[PDB]
């Protein structure tokens, strides 16, 4: 569409949301910003 | 020796002894650090009916302020003097008034009583003999009514050898700000009547016309009112503090100037009221200082007494007179308008002459009159009550509170009574 | 006008705290030594500190 | 000491208190992170702040505000925007679902499991609090949720901790303009709830919002940011008097005695007057006297009732910024001087009068200009009579026709209730006409 | 002087013996090799670190610990962690086999060749040692291995010296979680036989660690790593009396002489109050206030036992960072005051309270937050009886129906000791109810 963008990297992601996010499925890690900041890190494909 | 506490009661109270205080000390010239300069030998002697003594020559205000508003005494010790005042009587509540004076009369003030009078008595006993007590307080504002009502009714009890003068702003008849005025003011009224020797009421629609008679800069400020106020009663308490072959005591002047129990209420006058070129326009003699001081719009307390009539006057002049001017001059007012006075007393005026004329000019002067003027004023008040209480509006509150109508009912009954007796003395 | 603009209020205050500088120099000393004479006692020479 | 707590619900009351603190974070130069300059200004959360931020030895101004919404998309979207970081994370309560626009589902359906967490954060709240004059809810009358837990929460309020003010900020039904068709019974429902309970209920209407903004701003396609900036304003206007000094103080306490006579009619107006556009602004003149004839010109109220119908029994104006005693007694006179707004025989005196120094603020990016005299203005009247009387008349043929009853019943509630309300409201008709009746 | 012994006994509390020496690393930057930076604090072992090293003339503080352990797996791979050069190898003693979750098994078949060698460590330990206040013991009620050997050594122990303190910290069986059935009876036959030797049991429960976790760290995969790290940080609090100084100290000798009421009964709770995230803990605001009634909250508690419905007893509440006294006495007045605690008569004052000017520690990679103001406490009440119902209603007629009973004969014990249990839980539940009636 023709409007902005979200997700800044790393700092993101205050606690609470509801919705997906890429990878959020091999979370044994535990505090919501090392969560977050991985999932965000982990833009590898391309 | 002879000192005097003073009072300063409510928000009204506070900014006036703020301004008092000031010009007090600007006057006597201690600086506003609390290091004196030596200049005067009979200012450093008499002191000491007001300030009392650190060490060093740094001079503590024997004066006690209080209010209910922590913002109020903030701005106030913010001004230039909260460094001359102290905080050891600085003492306040925590809940805003909303200028409801059985609020101030019945539910808070019942708890904040007792540590002002143990605060309070603390000076009294610091000190030697006081004459009485001086309060700065409102009749239209809610905490000052509702807590200066208690505190004269138990000082009354606490020390019944003592002058209760009494300092009290009045609302303007055009707008009364405050719509429950009406309530405020009778039931304040109704114990001032009976506490109260002495008292000076005094209505600022009255300023804001000398603003633009003789301020002449029709962009002022209610310090420059209280300017005009504080100077007022610098001047009532010139005499005590000052030499010269004058009667200066408070007493001196009551027992003098009322006749009757129920006679109380009083008339600031001025002298002279120099405007933009006045200055280099004017000659300070006495004919027109004598002429000054007696017009009707240099008067600015109440309302022109032009309706009515006098019953008694006093003046105080400050200057290098001499006692024939002032005499002839009331000869001359006496005989100009003899049928404006009452026939039933002579000698209508009373006079003090002090040698020690103020900072800026040679001589000076303060009116002081007791008028059957005052009888338009409680009159529109009881109209204000009556046509209010008609229909009860607002009582809720009060009921809430706790009270009765019937208090109501002997509060209009006590002002009525006012009114009765000014009219049948007078006509 | 100055005594006018005296009146033209802005309500001040100031006040103090701690956690940020605490934090950020959390945890970290610096380390020194010295010595001190002692001999000047006629009991005592010398001492070592850090 | 000198604080209040805030509180929102609903899509419609999200924005709006979204606005209010963006303006709020202005006048004490908050950086959108929270962090002050190196100057100095922190403590214990004790300075021209404290009236509204929480600034503690974190060097953050933590705001003393609820947001509690049962949809997660706005709230959500406020998560990603700017001020999150300034914002408490779990303070902002969230729910999965709504209320259906339905007053009883929002009333007994879903309410129940949220009153319990809305308490332990309002509470912990107040434990550190000191002065805690009252509280400052924002909420909708025929909003979609605003009306049932709404109602249901100022209920547990009002009747755990009965000692202390409660003030009502809500946007009216607009009268010729609907956006629900559920609107009448809802805000009949929460109205007849509510009196007996409100102790001060500000309504505001968005259509004259709208006819404003091009009558002098001249834009002529504003938006919600526009709206919410103007009523923004208008609660700024009210605060500043806690927020600073002046000639005179006035406080929510002295509004809440002086405003109403009577229970039950408790239902002010408010006006604005020198809302203008920045040239309008920049290059014509503003004093006292026009000012004041603008805040009482019978066009710019935001009920389209009509005060010269109506009449007049009480009357309060905040003045903010540089003025001077002289022209506002003089301009006061001349009004009562007019002779056309018929004041009651009841208050040969009724103006209370108001001041603070501090001039109001220009938002960056803001439709505004530069102002040096504002006035807000607060008045009470009987003319809004009529809009109840819009109300009940369009009501009557719903409840006699029983339409959208399935809707109700199906969700648990009966019609007893629904009968009362309406006699409720005949109750509210029948005082405004005695009391108006000299 | 002032140092102690630790035990850690089972492949349960392997881990939480690995994770508190790692925590214990820090504060003193013990580096993992062995040495210190550049710095110098190395000596005969009497600074800082003297209550749990003992450093020799080349500088490697030992542990002052023994890990004994039956499986060699978790041993092994503990020893392939990275502190393994820190550690002593026959420190860390090792076994073959099991006790197939049997109590009996382990209390009579394996150790019994293996107490010697514990023995023998304990004993050179103590010659070489001083201060010995005591051991501080950790093994698992809901054990396969962690209760039979437990039994064992305290017995010994108890019966080789008589006049030093024991402590220790047990992991209670979740109240209806049981990962193994095995639980009702290795529970009770190690409670009963350990209750005339056993000085304060202390004891947690797992799936409250995890509430909690997930309540106020908004977590929602945590694992054993945390679960450890947290009740390390607990240890922590308590020894932090051993290790810094402050205004008042407290040690485990004053634990034991006032923290139990009577002879049995010494089941004390814990709670630590400020287990909280970054970011909360970052912009939100922390005081004695709120602490003391967090950690007086009912939900809070670790051991699930609603505290309205028994009675309290005892407290000991011990403030880890900066606090001035002033607010510590006024809040516990204030905590006094309230209601809604229903104290005993027997001891109209029962506090207990601990001042350390030191500030907790952060672990690198760490979940917690920074804290300038903490607390522990350690407190006693009547309520847990309902646990002890709980089992007691389970195991009765998991016995009348006698279900794996052919293990336990078959491995040679009978049924006598089986019924001493029952009773001497039957006489600790009057006891209870003898204490609570006043
Ligand atoms: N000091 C001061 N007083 C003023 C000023 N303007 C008006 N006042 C009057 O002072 C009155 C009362 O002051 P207080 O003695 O403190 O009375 P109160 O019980 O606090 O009641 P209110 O101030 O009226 O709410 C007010 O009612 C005003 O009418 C002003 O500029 N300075
Ligand atoms: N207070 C307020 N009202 C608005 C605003 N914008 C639109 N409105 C009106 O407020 C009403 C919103 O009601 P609802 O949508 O029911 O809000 P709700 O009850 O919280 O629940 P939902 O229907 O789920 O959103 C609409 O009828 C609008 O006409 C706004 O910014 N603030
Ligand atoms: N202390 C601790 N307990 C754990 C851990 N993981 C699970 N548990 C709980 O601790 C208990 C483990 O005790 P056991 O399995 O009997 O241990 P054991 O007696 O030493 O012998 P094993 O059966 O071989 O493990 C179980 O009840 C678990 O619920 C852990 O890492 N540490």
């Amino acid at each position: 569409t023709q409007k902005h963008n979200l997700f800044t990297p790393e700092p993101h992601y205050i606690p609470g949301y509801a919705g997906f996010y890429p990878q959020l499925r091999y979370q044994v890690g535990n505090t919501y910003g090392r969560t977050t900041a991985q999932l965000l890190t982990d833009p590898s494909v391309q | 020796m002879r000192e005097i506490v003073h009072l300063q009661a409510g928000q009204c109270g506070n900014q006036i002894g703020a301004k008092f205080w000031e010009v007090i000390s600007d006057e006597h010239g201690i600086d506003p650090t609390g290091t004196y300069h030596g200049d005067s030998d009979l200012q450093l002697e008499r002191i000491n009916v007001y300030y009392n003594e650190a060490t060093g020559g740094k001079y503590v205000p024997r004066a006690v302020l209080v209010d209910l508003e922590p913002g109020t005494m903030d701005s106030v010790r913010s001004g230039p003097f909260g460094q001359i005042f102290r905080p050891d009587n600085f003492v306040f509540g925590q809940s805003g008034a909303g200028n409801n004076w059985a609020k101030g009369h019945y539910t808070e003030g019942a708890e904040l009583v007792d540590s002002v009078l143990d605060v309070v008595r603390k000076e009294a006993e610091s000190c030697d003999c006081l004459q009485g007590f001086q309060l700065t307080h409102s009749l239209g504002g809610g905490t000052g009514s509702g807590m200066g009502t208690l505190l004269i009714s138990k000082i009354r009890e606490e020390y019944p050898d003592r002058i209760m003068n009494t300092f009290s702003v009045v609302p303007s008849p055009k707008v009364s700000d405050t719509v429950v005025e009406p309530y405020n003011a009778t039931l304040s009224v109704h114990q001032l009547v009976e506490n109260t020797d002495e008292t000076y009421c005094i209505d600022n629609e009255a300023l804001y016309d000398i603003c633009f008679r003789t301020l002449k800069l029709t962009t002022p400020t209610y310090g420059d009112l209280n300017h005009l106020v504080s100077a007022t009663m610098s001047g009532v308490t010139t005499c005590l503090r000052f030499p010269g072959q004058l009667n200066a005591d408070l007493r001196k002047l009551a027992v003098n100037m009322v006749p009757f129990p129920r006679l109380h209420f009083f008339m600031p006058g001025f002298a002279p009221l120099t405007s933009r070129g006045s200055q280099q326009y004017r000659a300070l003699t006495v004919p027109e200082l004598t002429q000054q001081m007696f017009d009707a719009k240099n008067m600015m307390a109440a309302c022109d007494p032009r309706h009515g009539r006098y019953l008694t006057v006093a003046a105080v002049f400050r200057g290098r007179m001499s006692m024939k001017e002032v005499d002839e001059q009331m000869l001359n007012v006496q005989n100009k308008n003899s049928s404006y006075f009452v026939e039933w007393i002579p000698n209508n005026v009373k006079t003090a002459v002090c040698d020690i004329p103020p900072r800026g000019l040679k001589m000076s002067a303060t009116f002081i009159g007791n008028s059957t003027a005052i009888q338009e004023l409680f009159k529109r008040i009881s109209e204000q009550f009556t046509a209010m209480f008609r229909r009860k509006a607002f009582l809720h509150w009060y009921t809430g509170e706790g009270m009765d109508e019937m208090e109501f009912t002997e509060a209009e009954s006590n002002m009525n009574d006012l009114v009765s007796e000014y009219q049948q003395y007078q006509d | 006008r100055e005594t006018l603009e005296f009146v033209d209020p802005f309500r001040p205050y100031q006040s103090f705290d701690t956690l940020k500088r605490f934090i950020q120099y959390d945890g970290k000393v610096l380390r020194f030594f010295c010595l001190w004479d002692d001999s000047t006692s006629l009991f005592g020479d010398r001492r070592e500190f850090v | 000491m000198r604080e209040c707590i805030s509180i929102h619900v609903g899509q419609a009351g999200v924005q709006i208190g979204n606005a209010c603190w963006e303006l709020y974070c202005l006048e004490h130069g908050i950086q959108p992170d929270g962090q002050m300059p190196s100057d100095k200004t922190i403590g214990g959360g004790d300075d021209s702040f404290n009236t509204f931020f929480s600034e503690t030895g974190a060097g953050k101004h933590v705001p003393r505000a609820v947001f509690v919404d049962l949809e997660p998309t706005v709230v959500d979207e406020v998560r990603t925007g700017t001020y999150r970081q300034l914002f408490h994370p779990e303070q902002l309560i969230t729910g999965k679902e709504d209320a259906a626009n339905n007053y009883a589902r929002g009333h007994y359906t879903i309410g129940k499991e949220i009153v319990d967490l809305v308490l332990d954060r309002i509470r912990k709240l107040a434990d550190l609090c000191t002065g805690l004059q009252g509280f400052l809810i924002f909420h909708s009358f025929g909003g979609g949720t605003g009306s049932g837990f709404a109602s249901l929460l100022m209920e547990r309020l009002s009747v755990d901790y009965g000692k202390k003010s409660k003030l009502e900020f809500a946007i009216y039904p607009a009268p010729q303009v609907s956006t629900a068709v559920v609107e009448p019974y809802n805000s009949i429902l929460t109205t007849h709830t509510t009196l007996e309970h409100s102790d001060c209920a500000f309504m505001v209407d968005n259509e004259a919002i709208y006819d404003i903004c091009r009558r002098n701003l001249d834009i002529e396609r504003p938006t919600y940011t526009n709206l919410n900036r103007l009523i923004g304003q208008i609660v700024s206007s009210i605060t500043a008097s806690l927020r600073f000094d002046g000639a005179l103080n006035v406080d929510l306490t002295e509004f809440q005695t002086n405003l109403v006579p009577y229970p039950r009619i408790h239902f002010p107006l408010a006006t604005y007057a020198p809302v203008i556009s920045a040239e309008k602004a920049y290059h014509e003149q503003l004093s006292v006297a026009e000012i004041t004839n603008a805040c009482f010109e019978p066009a710019n109220q935001m009920v389209k009732c009509d005060p010269r119908h109506g009449k007049y029994m009480a009357c309060c104006m905040l003045y903010r910024g540089d003025v001077v005693p002289k022209d506002v007694n003089a301009a006061i006179a001349t009004i009562k001087t007019k002779r056309t707004i018929q004041f009651v025989d009841w208050c040969p005196t009724g103006f209370k009068v108001g001041i603070n120094y501090q001039p109001p603020t220009v938002v960056p990016g803001g439709d505004l200009a530069k102002v040096q005299r504002a006035v807000c203005m607060l008045s009470n009247t009987t003319a809004i009579a009529e809009a109840w009387a819009r109300l009940d008349h369009k009501f009557d043929l719903m409840y006699a026709k029983r339409a959208f009853v399935h809707w109700y019943v199906g969700e648990g509630m009966e019609e007893g209730e629904f009968s009362e309300a309406r006699e409720d409201l005949a109750a509210l008709e029948k005082d405004y006409e005695e009391v108006g009746v000299d």
